[PDB]
RNA sequence: CAUCCAAGGAAGGCAGCAGGCGCGCAAAUUACCCAAUCCUAAUUCAGGGAGGUAGUGACAAUAAAUAACGAUACAGGGUCUUGUAAUUGGAAUGAGUACAAUGUAAAUACCUUAACGAGGAACAAUUGGAGGGCAAGUCUGGUGCCAGCAGCC
RNA sequence: UAUCUGGUUGAUCCUGCCAGUAGUCAUAUGCUUGUCUCAAAGAUUAAGCCAUGCAUGUCUAAGUAUAAGCAAAUACAGU
């Protein structure tokens, strides 16, 4: 068809946002990440 | 005089929060102080435009909007009509032509009340938010959001969502909390009536605000045209001599003086000068102004006119107070005076049906001529019909997708006018130079260099591409955004210019060089400047061989490598183009498309070559 | 048969828009180009 | 204060429910129904913007999605334990769409469910800040000036 | 269980103020805003002004029926 149809960028207009990771959209996995670098940490420092 | 102990109250926490609040809610009310320039004793009728993608319905809006206002079905709507209410409101209805631009920018330019609709199952669609823009950036109107085609959703909780989104997208886009009316369905040709009578009841009630354009600079919305020639005139000199042309509308804005030859400018025309003018009777009286005209002597179905169819104590406070005592002053010397020096002196205030005639006008306006596009007249200030160099400062829109070029054409529109330009983008040298700028910044704004009409400081303008409507696509057509930060007839726009050349014989700390110049004059005019290599050793030149045409002596620091490459750095004067074409929108046997300069890439891809 | 006033203007504005896209479509002037 | 007109006269009171004005800078629907709770009458039956239902700006408040399990190559702790990857394998599911049924005065929605619906999970989470205080930079580049060294790096 | 740190000092102490971090049945505003349940909404400034529509009517076997009202006990008898 003929109608100009809308844009992605014009429709939930996020602009100039910084890029985030996919895993800020969860805080879940997050935490689960940042408490296995802590427990890596801790294995390593006690050794 | 007294004890501030004993004028004292029961609650003081209540006294912080109130008055804090109430210091807010004060401090709402303030504003920047103009002038309104609107008549009391007639005022002209608001211009409410409709605006909407082509295939959604904006016919039928306002065919149930005259029928609901006159109790009057009318067929086959072209132009602006003209319709009464209440007993001293009038409004005048306007189609937009959904697939031009050009129009559709001169309607965003005038229109007082805008009736933009929204096709509610499809959604937001590029002529909505390209309006939109245009709109805000020329001097935002009174925008009323319309929602249709609401009766092809199948499930409530779709429509719901969707009714929300579109609000909320709307309240982006305009004022949050602004009110849109959701409109069923077309079961009779025209919407239900409940919903037409709230339409005609928002706006039956609601009040304006005053543009900083609209009060100083005189328009006028024509209603009919007439084309006024001697068929002998037409027949005997081949009919193309151009035309004497009296066209018919009403004034808005300020008093255009009624003194013959003042200059004009008709948008998507050009610039003229006014032969003739005059006040005719108003055809489409309000009431009141009958039982006004019955009491100097001491229009029952006629309320629709459409010829183009068928049938102190804040600062605030007392700026506003001396704009008000200024503006009452001037109406109470008008008033004590008699009316036919009131009509020489202050010339055809708004609110006056006003006929006026120009000589010499072109065949396009009248032979490919259509009620379907609007006709707008302009008064000119004297500081627009100047030309010149402008500067200002522009950024690349944040929906166009693609940046802009330095030296390509750009179809902006300012003031009245509209024209393509061929604008040079520069940024500055940490305020000391004009650094010529190839591009356009992704995110920041450049300033902009371009040849056309002078215009006040601190007027916005709005940049587009190609008007054409064939090879628009998905695209956003808005391209740059702006004011204007002074206006001029030379700047120093300032290119940077290595010149290359290379080394032949090798002497210590002196050098023998070729291959940038072919006279023995070149290297004797440019004498005392420095030459640097591309490793990096620095350098001057000393004097220039007679008996060889290119080849000279320069000097050096250090001993210059065989393969050590040698480059002048000048600061090369760049200059604008002195093209001005407007855009003769109107003057075309289809209005939809008009080209007239083309981008760099388009011809590039026309022609097949990189 | 004749010609108008229109005419004589848009084959002015026509030729001037031929000759400016003449010029931008041909190579740019050695004053107009970095490290020539 | 303020409405109507034939100029003699008549009529008015939203601090009830909607809704509008009160600044030219703004904020709920002029919706449905007496099914529930009760009230009124001559009265089981009629009436009720009282009241209930749905709509509407994150008032406040509760619970909670945006992923889980692997195989391969490197980096490890070093023969059993993890991270990284424009690598890969199948499972599970609801945000939406929707016959049906329930729900309801009739609906919307919730609870239930035949079917569609996921690799960039694009079915695309945000708001701020970084020597301190009461946390997270002895990270990088660019700009204005200097009668400081060199002189256009 | 009950959130303070500095400056105002070269230190020791009053007193007010300032800068900072954090909590808010606090006012205003901004950005973002997928699901379930729930329920607040013209007091703050003006008990300022109101277009239009509705918001108080009511009948049993049992007060009055000649409706030239409606359908089927010559005093009426249903609705
Ligand atoms: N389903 C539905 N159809 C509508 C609605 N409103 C308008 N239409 C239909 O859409 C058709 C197109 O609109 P038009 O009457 O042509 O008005 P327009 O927007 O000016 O379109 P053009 O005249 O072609 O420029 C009409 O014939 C209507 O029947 C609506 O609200 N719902
Ligand atoms: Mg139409």
């Amino acid at each position: 068809d003929g109608k100009r149809a809308i844009n992605y960028q014009i429709l939930k207009n996020k602009g100039l946002t910084p890029k985030r990771n996919k895993d800020n959209r969860n805080s879940r996995v997050k935490k689960r990440k940042k408490y296995q670098k802590a427990q890596k940490k801790l294995k390593s420092v006690r050794a | 005089g007294h004890n501030a102990k004993a004028f004292a109250v029961a609650a003081p926490g209540k006294m912080a929060r109130t008055m804090q609040r109430s210091s807010d809610v004060n401090e709402r009310k303030l504003h920047v102080p103009m002038v309104d320039r609107t008549p009391e004793d007639d005022p002209p009728p608001f211009i409410v435009a409709v605006v909407g993608p082509p295939g959604t319905g904006k016919t039928t809006l306002i065919r149930s909007l005259v029928r609901r206002m006159t109790k009057s079905t009318l067929n086959d709507i072209q132009g602006p009509i003209t319709v009464v209410s209440g007993k001293h409101r009038r409004l005048t209805f306007l189609e937009c032509p959904a697939d031009d631009l050009n129009a559709m920018i001169d309607i965003a330019k005038i229109a007082d009340l805008v009736l933009l609709l929204i096709d509610g199952n499809f959604g937001f669609e590029m002529e909505t938010m390209e309006f939109l823009n245009i709109a805000q950036h020329h001097g935002m109107p009174r925008v009323l959001g319309v929602a249709t085609h609401l009766d092809l959703f199948k499930s409530q909780s779709t429509l719901r969502a969707s009714k929300k989104r579109l609000k909320h997208r709307f309240w982006t886009e305009v004022y949050q909390g602004a009110k849109l009316f959701y409109l069923s369905g077309v079961i009779n040709g025209r919407y239900p009536d409940r919903e037409i009578l709230n339409l005609s009841r928002f706006i039956s009630v609601m009040k304006f605000r005053p543009l900083k354009w609209r009060n100083e600079h005189p328009y006028m919305l024509a209603d009919r045209f007439t084309d006024l020639t001697h068929p002998e005139l037409i027949e005997t000199q081949g009919l193309q001599i151009d035309r004497k042309v009296a066209i018919y509308g009403y004034l808005h804005g300020t008093p255009l003086p009624s003194a013959p030859g003042t200059r004009v400018h008709i948008a998507g025309v050009g610039d003229f000068s006014v032969a003739q003018i005059e006040k005719l009777p108003d055809p489409c009286p309000t009431p009141f102004y009958q039982q006004k005209l019955d009491d100097f002597e001491r229009d029952k179905d006629k309320l629709i006119y459409a010829p183009m169819s068928d049938v102190y104590d804040t600062w605030y406070e007392l700026q506003k107070a001396k704009i008000s005592k200024q503006l009452e002053i001037n109406n109470i010397e008008y008033q004590e005076m008699t009316p036919e020096q009131r009509q020489r002196i202050e010339g055809f205030k708004a609110g006056s049906y006003v006929r006026i005639v120009f000589e010499k006008v072109p065949m396009e306006f009248v032979k490919n001529f259509n009620p379907k596009f609007p006709i707008v007249m302009g008064g000119l200030l004297p500081t627009e019909i100047k030309f010149g160099i402008v500067k200002a400062r522009l950024r690349r829109h944040r929906w166009h997708k693609k940046i802009l070029k330095t030296n390509d054409p750009l179809v902006l529109s300012l003031g009245w006018r509209r024209f393509q330009t061929l604008p040079i983008y520069t940024t500055t040298d940490s305020r000391t130079r004009t650094r010529m700028l190839k591009y356009t910044p992704e995110h920041t704004y450049c300033n902009a260099a371009f040849y056309g009409p002078l215009c006040s400081p601190n007027t916005p303008f709005c940049g587009v591409q190609i008007v054409a409507n064939s090879d628009t696509g998905n695209g956003f057509r808005i391209a740059a955004t702006g004011i204007v930060e002074e206006i001029d007839v030379n700047i120093e726009i300032v290119k940077k210019l290595k010149l290359v050349g290379f080394p032949y014989k090798i002497f210590k700390n002196t050098a023998f060089i070729k291959d940038m110049f072919s006279s023995a004059m070149e290297v004797a005019r440019f004498e005392g400047a420095q030459i640097k290599t591309v490793s990096g050793i620095r350098g001057e030149i000393k004097r220039a061989l007679s008996k060889p045409e290119g080849h000279y002596r320069a000097a050096f620091e250090d001993k210059i490598l065989m393969s050590d490459i040698v480059i002048l750095r000048s600061w090369y004067p760049v200059r604008v183009k002195k093209f001005y074409n407007p855009v003769t929108s109107l003057l075309l046997k289809e209005k939809t498309e008009w080209k007239g300069l083309r981008l760099t890439g388009q011809i590039r891809a026309a022609m097949n070559l990189e | 048969k004749n010609l108008s006033s229109f005419e004589k203007q848009q084959i002015e504005i026509r030729k001037q828009i031929e000759q400016l896209e003449n010029e931008a479509v041909a190579e740019k002037k050695w004053s107009l180009k970095g490290e020539v």
